[PDB]
RNA sequence: GAAACUGCGAAUGGCUCAUUAAAUCAGUUAUAGUUUGUUUGAUGGUACGUACUCGGAUAACCGUAGUAAUUCUAGAGCUAAUACGUGCAACAAACCCCGACUGGGCGCAUUUAUUAGAUAUGAUCCGAUGAUUCAUGAUAACUCGACGGAUCGCACGGCCGCCGGCGACGCAUCAUUCAAAUUUCUGCCCUAUCAACUUUCGAUGGUAGGAUAGGGGCCUACCAUGGUGGUGACGGGUGACGGAGAAUUAGGGUUCGAUUCCGGAGAGGGAGCCUGAGAAACGGCUAC
C-alpha cells in the first residue's frame, strides 16, 4: 500500500501458468524486465513446470549459478527473469535453442528451433520519434531500443533482429495480406492473414484476420504480431496453428483411439 | 501539514463530506517562499518527491531578462517592483512572483544596442559596411526609447522564483506595455 | 568531584579525586574548552594548565557544549552527535535526551581535563609511561609524510614497523603488517588505460554509425529519383 | 477590448511584437497571430475561434487544453 | 576470518474491519496533468586558466570514567574507504558573436526569451498523433549545478617503456518493466415523523499568482452570484468495509457476504514529522 509488492499469490498468477492450486501459498513474481509480467514465462517456470530439469526452488538456482541459461544471446541468472515472447532460450552445452511461441490455447510452448535459426529473433515496433540531438531511435515492444533506424521502418512494424551483432537485418511493414500471430486475448496463438483494418478516430483499431483453414476472427491493433511477408511465415510454427474447436478435438481423440492402439 | 486534498472540502451539492482516512504524504503542501527584492541573495535547496530538488529563492537582486524584438537576453539587476496583478500589497512588500511588473536597469541593453546598431541612445571597413545594414531597419518604439534615458525599463517576470530559485523575464513592449503604463500612470 | 586527567601528547589518563571546596571553586563557573590554571586548583600543578572538555552529572548525564548555566534540559538530539549515539537506530531517527549545560557547577560527579602545558614537576603515572599504538598510517601518501621521502623511493620497502612478537600459542613466530591503501601498481595504470580505450571505442562507434546513416539517407535520396524521375 | 482584468491577457508562446510580417506563416500563432488548433475527432473549428479577439486559456480550440477521453451529448440545463 | 565502518532491506508479508452510504469498491476510461530505487536496451568530447593517484577525520581496537539503571552516556591514544571532502576531467571537430584590411562562447543538467519544425535560382531534404506553439534543431543568456569513475576481482599477454582481455560496483539522460497518484461514465441498504441545503470565514464559476511530482478553490487577492433537490438533494439509522462470492433455489426471487483472492482503512485516540525511490510508517521518532 505504502509502496511496491514483492509477493505473488498462487491464485493471483496468470492463467497460462498452469500451477497446481494446492502447491503452495505463493507463485514466483516476475522480475522487472523486457516483458509485461503478465505475458511472460519466468525462468523458474521453464527449468521447472515445463522441463523436468529442476525439481525445486533450489535446483533452478543450482543451474542458473552455473551460467547455463542464455536467453536472447546473453547469460541470465535472475530466476524470475520475464521471458515473454519469441525469446530464444538458448541452452548451451546440450543445445536446446527454444523459441517461446504461443499455443493455440493461449499457452506458452518451447518450439525447438535449429541452432542457425536461433542467432536471430523478431521484435514488434512501438513508436518511432526523434531522440536528443535529433537522432531517431526504434523503441521496440520488448524494451529494446535501436538508434539510427532505416527511415522506411514505422510504428507497429516487425523487425528481424540479429543477436551477436545486434542490427536490423530486414523488416516487415504492417499491411493487409501479411501473416499475423495473435498474442493477446482469447484468440492468442492463432495465425492468419490480415484482410482489412478498421480505424476509429479516438481508440480501438480493430484488425480482421482470415485463418488458413477458412476461419475468420477479429482482435485489437495490439495483441497482433506480423510474422512473415505475404503468406509465408519467417519462423516455424509449433503445430496445428488452427483454433481446433472442441468437437474436432474430440474427433482427434476418437481417431487416436481407433488407430495406433486400435484395440 | 498543509494538504491539497478535497478531503476537507464539500461536495458540489453542498453536503459535508466525512473523513475515512488520515492525511497522506503524497498530497502535502509547503509554506510559500515569499521571495523579496533585496541585495542579500539567498536560495535554499528543497528535497521533493522522488529525491529531486526544488530551489526556493528567498532573496534575489539580479535576473535574466530578454528583449524579444531584438532577441537579446542580458543579465541585469532589478530596481523596483511597480505592479502586482493579484494582490496590491505584494508590491508594497516588494515580493517577486510570476507576472509581477518590475524595473530593470538598462545599462546592459544600452551597451548591446550601441555595440550592435552603432547608435547610442538614452572599425576599418567591415564594421562600417555592416553597421548601416542594421541601421536601415533600425526602428524603436517611442515608449521603449523614453526609458533608456531614465535608466530603468519596465519588464515582466516569467519564471517562478519560489520554484526554480531564479527571477527571469522579458521586457514589456507593444500592446502589453501601454496597458500597464495606463495602469501605472497617475 | 572526580577528575579524569588525560595527557594527550604521549601520556595516559588517571583519576584524581579531591573534595576541598577552596581548590574546587576556581573551576566552578568555567565552561567547556576553557583553560584552568593548575596552581589555583592545588599544588603539584605549577607549570600545568588543564582544559575542560567533558563531565557527567551525579546521574551519569553528559555535559553538552553550547548550553547555558548548569541545569538539566531536554534536547531533540540527532544521531551521531555528542550526548546521543545510535547503535541500532534508524538512519534519520532523532531522540529527546536529557543533557546539562556546559557551565560547571557542584551538580557534576566527574569532570574531564586534558593537559595542555607540560610544566616542570612530574606526576607518578601519565608522565613516563611510553606506549605504542597500531601501525602508522596505511595510506600511500602518509608513509612518505612520516618518513621524509621524495617523489621517488617507493614506500613498499619501508614497513620497518612489522608488528612481530605476537608469538603464537603453538610456539610459532609469525609477522603481521598492514597493506598500503593508495599504492600505484601497474594494475591501476592498466585500468586507467582501459577506461581511456573504452572512451575511444564509444567515440569511434558514434561517428561510424552517423556516417552509415548519412550514407543510407543518400541512398534514400537516390530512391527519391522515382517520385517524378 | 478583450482586456477586462488587472493583467494583460495573451496567448502563451505567441510573440506579439515581431517586426516581420505575418498572414502566410504556418501554425497560426507565429510572427504574431491568433493560435488555434483542431481538436480532432471530426470536429470543425468555428470561424469565431479563428477570427476572434477573445482570450481563453481553457478554450479547446485556442487554448492550452486538449480533448481526450469520453464524448458526451446532452442538453444545456443552466447557463448563468 | 570474528568485530566494526560502508551499502542495501526493514513501505513487502502477517493481523483486523473501528471509521466510511457515489464516499471506499466493480466494470470501463484519461495523464497531451504527473513521480517512479530497481530490471532490460541505448546513449555520456568543452575539465583546462599531484594525475605514476590529493586531504582531514572516524569506527572496531586500547584505556580513564559517570550513573541504580537501558544497543544510557563523556573524555584520551591509533588506524582505513566505493564513508566524507577536494581536484587533472586527456585528445577534437562543427557552429554563434565581437572583430585584426583590400579574442569570447560552446559537454550534460536548470530557468527564461526569440526562432525552424514547409506545400503536399532553372533540377530541390525534412518525423508523429484523432488532436498540440508536439518530438526534436538553432540562437541569446542564466545557475554559487551533490553530474561528466582519484573504485575493486581474475588472467596474463602482444609491441619499444608502449599497448591490451573478461568481469564487479557507481554517476547522468531517454525508453521499458515494476507501480502509485489523480481522474471519466454507470451502478448501493432503510428513513419524508428529514423539504429545502451550501455561501460573509470557499459554497459554484472567472482572472493572476502561491504550493505540489503534477491538474484542481488545493490555498491567497480581486470579481460575479451562483451550485444540488419529489428522477428524494440535505439530514438521520445501519448490530454497514466494497467486490469476487455463500445458502436456498421450476422460473423469477429472498437473505447473507468479519475471514485465506482483489481493492481500501487502522496499529489505544487524535496530531506533527525525519530518513528514504517509495511512509504522514507506529515490531520509526516528537507532543497531548
Ligand atoms: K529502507
Ligand atoms: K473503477
Ligand atoms: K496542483
Ligand atoms: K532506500
Ligand atoms: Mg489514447
Ligand atoms: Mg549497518
Ligand atoms: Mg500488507
Ligand atoms: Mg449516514
Ligand atoms: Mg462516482
Ligand atoms: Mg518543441
Ligand atoms: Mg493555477
Ligand atoms: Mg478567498
Ligand atoms: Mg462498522
Ligand atoms: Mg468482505
Ligand atoms: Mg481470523
Ligand atoms: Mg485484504
Ligand atoms: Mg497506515
Ligand atoms: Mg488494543
Ligand atoms: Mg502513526
Ligand atoms: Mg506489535
Ligand atoms: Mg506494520
Amino acid at each position: 500500500a505504502r509502496g511496491l509488492k514483492k509477493h505473488l499469490k498462487r491464485l493471483n498468477a496468470p492463467s497460462h501458468w498452469m500451477l497446481d492450486k494446492l502447491g503452495g501459498a505463493f507463485a514466483p513474481k516476475p522480475s522487472s524486465g523486457p516483458h509485461k509480467a503478465r505475458e511472460c514465462l519466468p525462468l523458474i517456470l521453464i527449468l521447472r513446470n515445463r522441463l523436468k530439469y529442476a525439481l525445486t526452488y533450489r535446483e533452478v538456482q543450482s543451474i542458473l549459478m552455473q551460467r547455463h541459461i542464455m536467453v536472447d544471446g546473453k547469460v541470465r541468472t535472475d530466476k524470475t527473469y520475464p521471458a515473454g515472447f519469441m525469446d530464444i532460450i538458448s541452452i548451451p552445452k546440450t543445445g536446446e535453442n527454444y523459441r517461446l511461441l504461443y499455443d493455440t490455447k493461449g499457452r506458452f510452448r518451447l518450439h525447438s528451433v535449429r541452432d542457425e535459426d536461433a542467432k536471430f529473433k523478431l521484435c514488434k515496433v512501438r513508436s518511432v520519434q526523434f531522440g536528443q540531438k535529433g537522432i531517431p531511435y526504434l523503441n521496440t515492444y520488448d524494451g529494446r531500443t535501436i538508434r539510427y533506424p532505416d527511415p522506411l521502418i514505422k510504428a507497429n512494424d516487425t523487425i528481424k533482429l540479429d543477436l551477436e551483432t545486434n542490427k536490423i537485418v530486414d523488416f516487415i511493414k504492417f499491411d493487409v495480406g501479411n501473416v499475423v500471430m495473435v498474442t493477446g486475448g482469447r484468440n492468442t496463438g492463432r495465425v492468419g492473414v490480415i484482410k482489412n483494418r478498421e480505424k476509429h478516430k479516438g481508440t480501438f483499431e480493430t484488425i480482421h484476420v482470415e485463418d488458413a483453414q477458412g476461419h475468420q476472427f477479429a482482435t485489437r491493433l495490439g495483441n497482433v504480431f506480423t510474422i512473415g511477408k505475404g503468406t509465408k511465415p519467417w519462423v516455424s510454427l509449433p503445430k496445428g496453428k488452427g483454433i481446433k474447436l472442441t468437437i474436432i478435438e474430440e474427433q482427434r481423440k476418437r481417431d487416436a483411439a481407433a488407430q495406433a492402439a486400435a484395440k | 501539514g498543509i494538504s491539497r486534498d478535497s478531503m476537507h472540502k464539500r461536495r458540489a451539492t453542498g453536503g459535508k463530506q466525512k473523513a475515512w482516512r488520515k492525511k497522506r504524504k503524497y498530497e502535502l503542501g509547503r509554506q510559500p517562499a515569499n521571495t523579496k527584492l533585496s541585495s542579500n541573495k539567498t536560495v535554499r535547496r528543497v528535497r521533493v518527491r522522488g529525491g529531486n530538488v526544488k530551489w526556493r529563492a528567498l532573496r534575489l537582486d539580479t535576473g535574466n531578462f530578454s528583449w524579444g524584438s531584438e532577441a537579446v537576453t542580458r543579465k541585469t539587476r532589478l530596481l523596483d517592483v511597480v505592479y502586482n496583478s493579484s494582490n496590491n500589497e505584494l508590491v508594497r512588500t516588494q515580493t517577486l512572483v510570476k507576472n509581477a511588473i518590475v524595473q530593470v536597469d538598462a545599462a546592459p541593453f544600452k551597451q548591446w544596442y550601441l555595440t550592435h546598431y552603432g547608435v547610442e541612445i538614452g572599425k576599418s571597413n567591415n564594421v562600417q559596411r555592416k553597421l548601416e545594414k542594421r541601421q536601415q531597419g533600425r526602428t524603436l518604439d517611442s515608449h521603449i526609447e523614453e526609458q533608456f534615458s531614465g535608466g530603468r525599463l519596465l519588464a515582466c517576470i516569467s519564471s517562478r522564483p519560489g520554484q526554480c530559485g531564479r527571477a527571469d523575464g522579458y521586457i514589456l513592449e507593444g500592446k502589453e506595455l501601454e496597458f500597464y503604463m495606463r495602469k501605472l500612470q497617475k | 568531584m572526580k577528575l579524569n586527567i588525560a595527557n594527550p601528547t604521549t601520556g595516559c589518563q588517571k583519576k584524581v579525586e579531591i573534595d576541598d571546596d577552596q581548590k574546587l571553586r576556581n573551576l566552578y563557573d568555567k565552561r567547556i574548552s576553557q583553560e584552568v590554571v593548575g596552581d589555583l586548583l592545588g599544588e603539584e600543578f605549577k607549570g600545568y594548565i588543564f582544559k575542560i572538555m567533558g563531565g557527567c552529572d551525579k546521574q551519569g548525564f553528559p555535559m553538552k557544549q553550547g548550553v547555558l548555566t548548569s541545569g538539566r534540559v531536554r534536547l531533540l538530539l540527532h544521531r551521531g552527535t555528542p550526548c546521543f549515539r545510535g547503535f541500532g537506530r534508524r538512519n534519520g531517527e532523532r531522540r529527546r535526551k536529557s543533557v546539562r549545560g556546559c557551565i560547571v557547577s557542584q551538580d557534576l560527579s566527574v569532570i574531564n581535563l586534558v593537559i595542555v602545558k607540560k610544566g616542570e614537576n612530574d606526576l607518578p603515572g601519565l608522565t613516563d609511561t611510553e606506549k605504542p599504538r597500531m601501525r602508522g598510517p596505511k595510506r600511500a601518501s602518509k608513509i612518505k609524510k612520516l618518513f621524509n621521502l621524495g617523489k621517488d623511493d617507493d614506500v613498499r620497502s619501508y614497513v620497518n614497523t612489522y608488528r612481530r612478537t605476537f608469538l603464537n600459542k603453538k610456539g610459532k613466530k609469525v609477522s603481521k603488517a598492514p597493506k598500503i591503501q593508495r599504492l600505484v601498481t601497474p594494475l591501476t595504470l592498466q585500468r586507467k588505460r582501459a577506461r581511456i580505450a573504452d572512451k575511444k571505442k564509444r567515440i569511434a562507434k558514434k561517428k561510424s554509425e552517423a556516417a552509415e546513416y548519412q550514407k543510407l539517407l543518400a541512398q534514400r535520396l537516390k530512391e527519391q529519383r522515382d517520385r517524378r524521375s | 477590448a478583450e482586456q477586462t482584468e488587472k493583467a494583460f491577457l495573451k496567448q502563451p508562446k505567441v510573440f506579439l511584437c515581431s517586426k516581420k510580417t505575418t498572414k502566410g506563416n504556418n501554425k497560426p500563432g507565429k510572427e504574431g497571430n491568433r493560435f488555434w488548433k483542431s481538436v480532432g475527432l471530426g470536429f470543425k473549428t468555428p470561424k469565431e475561434a479563428i477570427e476572434g479577439t477573445y482570450i481563453d486559456k481553457k478554450c479547446p480550440f485556442t487554448g492550452t487544453v486538449s480533448i481526450r477521453g469520453r464524448i458526451i451529448a446532452g442538453t444545456c440545463h443552466s447557463a448563468k
